[PDB]
RNA sequence: GGCGUCUGGGGGGAACGCGGGGAAGUGAAACAUCUCAGUACCCGUAGGAAGAGAAAACAAAAUGUGAUUCCGUGAGUAGUGG
RNA sequence: UCCGGCUCUACCUGGCUGGAGGGCAGUGAGAAAAUGUUGUGGUUAGCGGAAAUGGCUUGGGAUGGCCUGCCGUAGACGGUGAGAGCCCGGUACGUGAAAACCCGACGUCUGUCUUGAUGGUGUUCCCGAGUAGCAGCGGGCCCGUGGAAUCUGCUGUGAAUCUGCCGGGACCACCCGGUAAGCCUGAAUACUUCCCAGUGACCGAUAGCGGAUUAGUACCGUGAGGGAAUGGUGAAAAGUACCCCGGGAGGGGAGUGAAAGAGUACCUGAAACCGUGCGCUUACAAUCCGUCAGAGCCCUCGACGUGUCGUGGGGUGAUGGCGUGCCU
């Protein structure tokens, strides 16, 4: 999805835009992720309250400096490999 | 007889192209034209609209019930384009929408669409869109932008200036057309015409001959 | 004719091809010649296409064209028809 | 070209047959089956691919409005909480095949000509047989038997080999054209069960395929066969925890939601049809059920006082006049 879990990225749509967390779930499926403290809703059980999936268009992979940017791919010709880069800094993420 | 200056990308004029009066001074009949692009829009048209008949609707085959004796009304199949899931009467069918308008109707049109623009000095020459070897969207849009400031144009540009077709394809309001496909509707549909010195050149050759 | 041994066939497929058999409602304001129509359908067969194809040909005095096939004209013409 | 072996036998002469160069062709109609190398040649999976977390404001949400920039060989099209070139999938543009298959090319390979080629002179033989022609009965040709040529089926009869035969719309003569009764032949042409990529002044759930939903299904018929109906909560299920009435169903609070006039009987919610509440009217009355006058009661808009008129408007209407539904 070009985010992965364990990513973490920072929302730039909805209700909770501006605010930073972890993706814990991925769903390739759905293009939709769910993140630490976002969209979080109030589910009837006591009254519970926990994260409902977001769509992957309204995050965005956070840099090593907490920049967001685009992620874009460099092959590594030694290996064959194929890794994410950031496209503001061009460090590796 | 009308002048036009040909301006370089660079922006200093280079020279002169004389613009004959039979193509490029005759009186616009807007009757004529008016019909030559309806025939134009007309054979753009594809027909490709289609409803089943009585007789190509599924089943259908076997009068259904008693004529008499029911009571009701008396019905000789269930595909009737009264019944529901019925045929259609006289529905759309595949057809070709092309007139053949004369070959003089429609030089008149483009001769008379061509003059009116000339007339406003609405026609541009150059000789390069842009520096060659590249496409830059970016030096293209400054060159029309010096130009004019209208908001569609027309490009006419040879079929060898790929350089040029692809740098002014990108733009909102160009249309990239070649010195032999020149027809009324685009003529018209552009408020500014930016005609390419080769392909002006061969334009008039072509028709002037 | 029997025995043994090898190689083939058998059936399916929407359309298109070729060779055969081949209606009636209909129109003619009736109807039988005629039309519908060699249509509908049936039979035997293929191929990726099939069929035709190399003059025992046209033509009309031109010191003329030059296998077949397909498209446009010729032309709804010459004609044919209770 | 050279060499060799044969034309009963050996010797001098002309013709057959093999072996070496040299060509010439090829999976082709012109014979056939194979086997290798090579082509960023193709097809059968993919990868990369520019530029905004921009500011103010409305909003649940910006992808709305105003204002700033940026890319553009990329402003095609979709998605994302409402109209997005700069959020995503992508697009322009470049890249990629281990293996299989398909196209070519060069080869092994195969045949084939070389025992051959040229232009001259006067005579005998051959040039596709139950065939052509004719006769009878038919078919099809513009031609329906007609003066009916060409082509063709069945039955009889049945020739010639080049001064021969056939055709030139009955037929005869002359000229002209051609050479039947043997066989193969690519391209131009027709089509789409199926696969791929798109398109639409085509439909949008009584439409469009019969079939957007269990669809040739349910169901009907012994059988061939006939053959339907059913789409939309919300951005996300966050699908109403808990309390109360109730056996449940259902509902009232409480919550979630931007909205529950979105509650899985769910977008919008018309008409027919059925209720509830209020105002007027109706039990001495012969009513195509309306129309024209019209008392009374209720409502409402102005002015002036305390209710009374007005270039007023509405609802219902006691009562009088008139009045024989629509269509064919």
């Amino acid at each position: 999805m070009k985010v992965h879990k364990g990513d973490t990225v920072l929302v730039i749509s909805g209700k909770d835009k501006g605010a930073k967390g972890k993706v814990l779930v991925a769903y390739p499926d759905r293009n939709k992720v769910l993140v630490e403290g976002v969209n979080r809703i109030k589910k009837h059980t006591g009254i519970v309250t926990q994260e409902a999936p977001i769509h992957v268009s309204n995050v965005m992979v956070v840099d090593s400096d907490g920049k967001p940017t685009r992620v874009g791919y460099r092959i590594d010709d030694e290996t064959g490999k194929k890794v994410r880069i950031a496209k503001t800094n061009g460090k590796d993420i | 007889t009308l002048k036009v200056d040909v301006k370089t990308p660079a922006g200093k004029t280079d020279g002169s192209v004389e613009l004959p009066a039979e193509l490029f001074d005759v009186e616009p009949n807007i009757a004529l034209m008016h019909q030559v692009v309806t025939a134009q829009l007309a054979a753009k048209r594809q027909g490709t609209h289609s409803t089943k008949t009585r007789g190509e609707v599924s089943g259908g085959g076997k009068k259904p019930y008693r004529q008499k004796g029911t009571g009701r009304a008396r019905q000789g199949s269930t595909r009737a384009p009264q019944f529901t899931g019925g045929g259609t009467v006289h529905g759309p069918k595949p057809r070709d929408y092309s007139q053949r308008t004369p070959k003089k109707m429609i030089a008149a049109a483009l001769r008379g669409a061509l003059s009116d623009r000339a007339r406003n000095d609405r026609i541009h020459a150059v000789t390069e869109l842009v520096e060659g070897q590249t496409p830059s969207t970016k030096s293209a849009k400054t060159f029309l932008g010096t130009l004019t400031e209208n908001k569609k144009v027309l490009v006419v540009i040879g079929r060898t200036d790929e350089v040029g077709a692809k740098s002014v394809r990108n733009l909102p309001g160009v249309h990239v057309i070649s010195p032999d496909q020149l027809n009324t509707y685009d003529v018209l549909n552009a408020d500014d015409v930016v005609f390419s010195v080769e392909a002006l050149n061969a334009y008039i050759s072509a028709n002037s001959k």
